[PDB]
């Protein structure tokens, strides 16, 4: 069936996984592990790296018969649309675009604090400047079930991994915004996805590589 | 006419914005344009935005952003997708739209490491760097384009413009890149020899505008 490559690692194929289970495709998974000596040594994925026959070989990717996909946002997508979940008129699509960039944006900006060594002192900036970054979500979310709408589309599973992921940062993050934490769980208590979380294949954590500074490992 | 007049709004400088323009000329999308103004001196005040900011009726404020009636965009690839969606400038089938969203995602990765480069204090010792692994990602465009017209295969799309964007500025940075790269070279005098971007390109304005912010370790400047 279809491969998933990526690290053993929750990062940039959460999303991906989630998507994958909830629609019942058919896949499996290709994980690299990497090296935790002073050498993250990488050989396992370099190794096989160019093998692949890629257009731009990277990490996470999908192979799907004749098509071999790259890119976290081109694989979401790509599933998205083979399984209609993408927003059809150009109202949804809007929102659809501007919070698949926002929510990339709000991605990068943790992994980032995550992975430079001043963590410790990087921590509190981020923080304290957190809130204002859930409440523009939240207002946007307003008293919807899903991003778009009434319909749950992809936007969503990416909203679930970043969103999910601060509140394991902070707890208490998500509290003083009862909407955002509603989501989380209506989300986890979709069959599909609580099934997924009770399978062995889950892989919730560790959330970044080794050599990140926070949820390493 | 359209009459649409829909706002940008971006700073005075060529940057992230600079896809968009070539899209909505390109369009005959009529547009009116907001610039803002950034401090030049070691405070660079950016009030200017800052004061409008919230004001914008914008659901995540930023820039740049595209007002267009009801329809009020942020984002660059969110308005990109936008303006081209409505002149149907995005694949047609499965293996165009896959291409696009590679595109689109990869000119980004792409883009990030110039930015940094640009703007960072360390750009001269970083320089060498970025140069010795330009031509590997250079490499890869021309690999992926092939024989094809345009990224997407055989029609114009909006990565187009995205993709022209990024490697003009290297161009910009090392007019040698793309030698021994005659496919994208291609690419580049196709893309400019349309009559609506021929026209801009040649435009006053357009002369004197930065690559990059005042802020900016290169760019910052008006350049030809």
């Amino acid at each position: 069936p279809m491969t998933l490559g990526y690290w053993n690692i929750r990062g940039l194929a959460h999303s991906i996984r989630l998507l994958l289970e909830y629609t019942d495709s058919s896949y499996e998974e290709k994980k690299y592990t990497m090296g935790d000596a002073p050498d993250y040594d990488r050989s396992q994925w370099l190794n096989e790296k160019f093998k692949l026959g890629l257009d731009f070989p990277n990490l996470p990717y999908l192979i799907d018969g004749t098509h071999k996909i790259t890119q976290s946002n081109a694989i979401l997508r790509y599933i998205a649309r083979k399984h209609n979940l993408c927003g059809e008129s150009e109202k949804e699509q809007i929102r659809e675009d501007i919070l698949e960039n926002q929510f990339m944006d709000s991605r990068m900006q943790l992994a980032k604090l995550c992975y430079d060594p001043d963590f410790e002192k990087l921590k509190p900036e981020y923080l304290q400047a957190l809130p204002e970054m859930l409440k523009l979500y939240s207002q946007f979310l307003g008293k919807q079930p899903w991003f778009l709408g009434d319909k749950i589309t992809f936007v969503d599973f990416i909203a679930y991994d970043v969103l999910e992921r601060n509140q394991v940062f902070e707890p208490s993050c998500l509290d003083a915004f009862p909407n955002l934490k509603d989501f989380i769980s209506r989300f986890e208590g979709l069959e599909k996805i609580s099934a997924y979380m009770k399978s062995s294949r889950f892989l919730p954590r560790p959330v970044f590589t080794k050599m990140a500074v926070w949820g390493n490992k | 006419s359209c009459e649409s007049s829909m706002v940008l709004g971006y700073w005075d400088i060529r940057g992230l914005a600079h896809a968009i323009r070539l899209l909505l000329e390109f369009t005959d999308t009529s547009y009116e344009e907001k610039r803002y103004t950034c401090g030049e001196a070691p405070d660079y005040d950016r009030s200017q935005w800052l004061d409008v900011k919230f004001k914008l009726d914008l659901d995540f404020p930023n820039l740049p952003y595209l007002l267009d009636g009801k329809n009020k965009i942020t984002q660059s690839n969110a308005i990109l997708r936008y303006i081209a969606r409505k002149h149907n400038m995005c694949g047609e089938t499965e293996e165009e739209k896959i291409r696009v969203d590679i595109i689109e995602n990869q000119v980004m990765d792409f883009r990030t490491q110039l930015i940094r480069l640009c703007y960072s204090s360390d750009h001269e010792k970083l320089k060498p760097q970025y140069l010795e692994e330009l031509p590997g990602q250079l490499k890869q465009f021309s690999m992926f384009l092939g024989k094809f017209s345009w990224f997407a295969g055989e029609k114009l799309t909006f990565v187009d413009f995205l993709t022209y964007d990024i490697l003009d500025q290297n161009r910009i940075f090392d007019p040698k890149c793309l030698d021994e790269f005659p496919n994208l070279k291609a690419f580049m005098c196709r893309f400019e020899a349309l009559e609506k971007i021929a026209a801009y390109l040649q435009s006053d304005q357009f002369c004197k505008m930065p690559i990059n912010n005042k802020m900016a370790q290169w760019g910052n400047k008006p350049v030809c």
